RNA sequence: GUCAACUGUGAUUGAACAAGAGUUAGCCGCUCCUAAGGGAUAGCUGAAAAGUGUUUAAAGGGGUCCCCGUCUCAAAAGGGAAACAGGUUGAUAUUCCUGUGCCAAUAGUAUUAUGAGUUAGAUGGUAACAUAUAUAUAAAUGAACUCCUUUACAUAGGCUUUACACUCGGGGUGCGUUUUCUUUGCACUUUACCUUUAUAACAAACCUUGGAAUCAAUUUACUUGGAGAAGAGGUUCGUUGAACUCAAUUCAAAAAUUUGUUUUGUAGCAAUAGUAAUUCGUAAUUAUCCGAAGUGGUAAGGACUAUCCUUGAAAAAAGGAGGGAACGGCUUUGUGCUUUGCUACUCUUAAUACUUGUAUGAGCGUACCAACAACCGCAUCAGGUCUCCAAGGUUAACAGCCUCUGGUUAAAUAGAAAAAAGUAGGUAAGGGAAGUCGGCAAAAUAGAUCCGUAACUUCGGGAAAAGGAUUGGCUCUGAGGACAUUAAUGUUAACUCAGAACUGAAACGGACAAGGGGAAUCCGACUGUUUAAUUAAAACAUAGCAUUGUGAAAAGCCACAACUGGUAUUAAC
């Protein structure tokens, strides 16, 4: 936080690799550390453990989601149809 | 190595038991030798 | 090895028949208190008694087959 | 001269791929009599991670219809897929997402992966992370369906041949570009021989024939017949079109 | 052990003796953990003892 | 101190090749192979180690007893008490819920 | 024993020559299991040779005729039951010897003892869970058919516990210094497996109660909580492996069985064995052997936390659960099956006797070297050659320097003389790159602490920029703990920091290690890689950009003579 001016959690990169890269990083990695709020228990604690699978800790279970962060725009979007049909 | 195979180890006592010098009675009515150093036996 | 607490049950193991020898030895102070080790084949049993008096007991109670061994 | 790489590949050797980490093969559920007149249900018991595979495996638990006890299969695991969901296949099985249905009983425009280009082998289509097909179109005396592949092109099936409802989970993963040579070591380590993948004007024309000119040239054209020898065939086989896409 | 007599005075230690960083001659980590324990051991005794109220114990 | 070595060859620490050095009666600094330390035998839906079972290496869990092995409240090792009742639980009132269903329906 | 030749000198030496001796295993390895792999059967091709390997099969196991099934070799560091301590030889020892154990099987029948159950399958605990202490924790019904689990696993960072090691201080022993001074220096003060070791202790996990926003509990780190936290009281696992009342005894109290006090005891193993001693000669005795603590170096475990467009072998073998097939003994009709009449019997460990092939422990390895001469290098070749063990001082330090244990003073030679010249080194007035291809070589810089730090920049860097200052020895002062007496007073520790005097040839990172820098241009972005023995770069890789083809067994792309493969445990992300 208080301490690199605008290169922030990419900063342990910051010495190395094209700073358009760098800010293309930035995006993808702020999704991808988040904690997210789980279906199956109400807390945020919902973490990735491996590319396609965010695991709860809380209650111990695993949801497939997308590699950044957990659903896509297109399988809600699915998920919606379906309900509408 | 330090460890031993029975046919390997049958094979170099008998390559010992040829080596070593001939009776010096049968010259009375020694070709060959090996050293250990020099000589392997190329098994 | 193992330590047999009730002296009843370490003149019980004298009385099974496996067993063969006794073993006693006298400490001296650090007044003079005597181990007992009995042979069993499937253990050598252990009973530290205290005083004389205890020491005299069990060597008459024990069986006079059983081989008594003394260090000196 | 001395042969070139693509055709030193399929001399097989260490050019096979790295299945160590590799969980199974990953074709769905078989067709059988049970998913044929009715439909099965079964729970997801657990989602487990194949590298080889772009996306995740789901272990899914059905009870032997033909005799006793638990059976486990290895279904492709769907996005929103969950430990302890309720997947169902079959003829008569309700319109759910990551349910095996026959492609028939699709309404149009569902969005489906892990389609069978015939029935019951075993979803040999629609594989990899965040992808889907789209159904376009049903036959008007049945029988055939028409559905759309990954690459936007149309095909059209048989109506009884089987798909899975929704999309492939890890979706975006291409998203992220490759930080580093480091991990393009790891992605290829779990994949294929194949990497470093060097120039082929770089060499000696003897050993790539892109190769040879005192300061690097190609000398000839880099698009190649389809007709083409194998040897020959190192530039662009069938090229249409070249240059950068445009419109 | 002359040296050792000299250490337990304090006049062994010198400036210019010293080659290692000031972490390195002691680490900021370990004199950290030493200030957090002291300071935590010290709370949770005033709150045994009841002189602190539980709303003020976890503000300090 | 002094220098010591395995009496078993293997003196790299492998996961099976691990030591204790140990000083002897005879006052000599010597090394002992430690036995291999695992992990816990685990309950089946939640993998959880569970109580009231010991996590002896299976040698020794065929040298123990039964007692020390399992635990006589319902399906012993196989899953946790806490967890067993919940799925009792939804067993029973499905079954409820079926019942149900089944009057519902005529 | 030894000296013909060899041991590039000498040689009485020897890794040379001659004569013998010597390697001892139920428990250590191999041996066993599966893997990456390899070889085949089944097939099918190919003149054959071969190329392939479940793929167009009438094939190893379990069950009262039925149900299952490709085989086989492949790890001396993966998996894998089970042994340690002391002693001993001219040479081996986990293996010989003494002691103590541990493991697997261990047939039939009859006896016996051990606990169960009967007049056909134990119990407690609300619960988490617990329960057989028989010489011996043995024995706590259960078939088909099922389901789990152990085997069985990444990396990084801290935190923590134990052990060995290391240090200090005390008592005890002997030796050493000892003009002078030293209540001094050194040495020794030992303790294993095994006893599901018993307990104690603690990080965790779980349970009963409990019912929380004024958020609390809480770690270095954030973690946890009405999907039940704090609190209170338990229970379990894992570390550990005699800790602690642990056991005995004692007297006092509880009480028809439990606590307090005394006396004992290295918990058994265990002192008889080890060590330092002490006397007495054919080889024997005697005496000794223990009180506190600190450093944090090794190693292992633990709880964790974070990272991957990478999530980190398998089987043999073993274990747990589901299920509910089966079921007293005697007498008796009818057909091993069924109904009547009667009531010490049915299990279960271990021992014993008697019979049945001879009813216990397979086979192989175990010397020595591991190079300072034993291996590879044509050779006692300054070369190469895998792994583990890791003392003291200085210090950041497994660095460099010196030291203790252990080792050595041999290196294909010595002596005498000492100039040139050589080679490995030093050193040099005054100037300071005028040198040459080029400051090459060499020198200067250099450690810490304190200051100060620019152009430029993808804003991360630049950077230890640049450029300064300080640093010895002594005598003081301050800062930073732990325990217990009601805020003060006591008992008591490790070392590190900061400040001040004095002191000296201002010398002091003293030896020791140890950036030369700046201003620019040019190329390659980068970490990476390369021409083994004239080549490390500006070449290559690399991310990034773009392109082509391909929707699939009649596809793409590649292999094979053929049949057939590979990409492919694949599928347009």
């Amino acid at each position: 936080s208080r301490r690199t001016k605008k290169v922030g959690l990419t900063g342990k990169y910051g010495t190395r690799y094209g700073s358009s890269l760098r800010k293309q990083i930035k995006k993808i990695e702020l999704m991808q550390h988040a904690k997210y709020l789980c279906t199956f228990c109400g807390k945020t604690a919902t973490k990735r453990t491996c590319v396609g699978i965010w695991k709860c800790k809380k209650c111990k279970r695993k949801v497939c989601g997308g590699a950044w962060s957990l659903t896509t725009p297109a399988a809600v979007a699915a998920k919606s149809t379906i309900i509408r049909l | 190595g330090s460890i031993k195979r029975f046919r390997l180890k049958q094979r170099l006592g008998k390559c010992r038991r040829q080596n070593r010098p001939v009776p010096h009675w049968y010259r009375l009515k020694n070709t060959k030798r090996r050293h250990w150093r020099r000589t392997k036996l190329g098994l | 090895p193992k330590q047999i607490t009730d002296i009843r049950k370490f003149l019980k193991i004298s009385r099974k028949p496996d067993t063969t020898a006794v073993i006693i030895m006298k400490k001296k102070s650090k007044t003079v208190i005597t181990k007992l080790k009995l042979r069993t084949k499937k253990y050598l049993y252990t009973m530290v008694f205290a005083d004389r008096k205890k020491a005299e007991r069990i060597e008459n109670s024990l069986l006079p087959s059983l081989k008594r061994i003394y260090y000196p | 001269g001395r042969v070139i790489r693509g055709q030193r590949k399929g001399r097989g050797s260490i050019f096979k791929s790295h299945n160590h980490h590799r969980k199974g093969a990953a074709k769905l559920r078989h067709l059988d009599y049970c998913e044929k007149k009715g439909y099965i249900k079964g729970l997801v018991k657990d989602i487990i991670h194949d590298p080889g595979r772009g996306a995740p495996l789901a272990k899914v638990i059905f009870k032997r219809t033909e005799k006793y006890g638990k059976k486990e299969e290895l279904i492709i695991a769907s996005e929103g897929m969950f430990t302890g969901q309720y997947i169902s296949c079959g003829t008569k099985a309700p319109l759910s997402v990551g349910n095996i249905l026959p492609i028939g009983k699709m309404p149009e425009g569902t969005l489906i992966c892990n389609l069978e280009h015939r029935t019951g082998n075993r979803g040999t289509l629609v594989k990899a992370s965040g992808c889907y097909a789209t159904v376009v179109g049903q036959s008007e005396d049945g029988k055939k369906t028409k559905v759309r592949l990954p690459s936007g092109a149309k095909k059209t099936i048989d109506a009884k041949a089987r798909a899975m409802v929704g999309v492939v989970g890890a979706g975006g993963r291409i998203d992220k570009p490759i930080l580093k040579a480091g991990v393009a070591h790891h992605k290829y380590r779990v994949k294929r021989n194949c990497w470093p993948k060097v120039r082929g004007v770089a060499m000696n024309p003897v050993e790539h024939p892109h190769g040879g000119g005192n300061h690097q040239h190609i000398g000839h054209p880099s698009t190649v017949s389809r007709s083409a020898p194998a040897g020959q065939k190192v530039g662009l086989i069938a090229a249409r079109r070249t240059g950068l896409l445009r419109g | 052990r002359l040296y050792k007599l000299a250490k337990r005075k304090g006049r062994h230690m010198g400036i210019g003796k010293r080659k290692g960083t000031k972490n390195a001659r002691t680490n900021q980590k370990t004199l950290w953990i030493k200030r957090q324990r002291v300071l935590r051991r010290l709370l949770k005794r005033l709150r045994d003892s009841k002189k602190v109220d539980r709303h003020l114990y976890h503000s300090f | 101190a002094q220098r010591v070595h395995y009496r078993r060859h293997n003196h790299y620490n492998t996961k099976s090749n691990k030591v204790r050095p140990v000083r002897t009666p005879g006052g000599k600094l010597t090394i002992h192979v430690v036995k291999k330390k695992a992990g816990k035998p685990k309950c089946a839906d939640c993998k959880t180690a569970i109580q009231g079972v010991k996590a002896l290496r299976p040698a020794d869990n065929y040298r123990a007893r039964r007692k020390n092995r399992t635990v006589a409240r319902a399906y012993g090792g196989s899953i946790c008490a806490r967890c067993i009742r919940e799925r009792i639980m939804r067993a029973f009132l499905f079954e409820e819920q079926k019942c149900v269903r089944q009057v519902l329906k005529e």
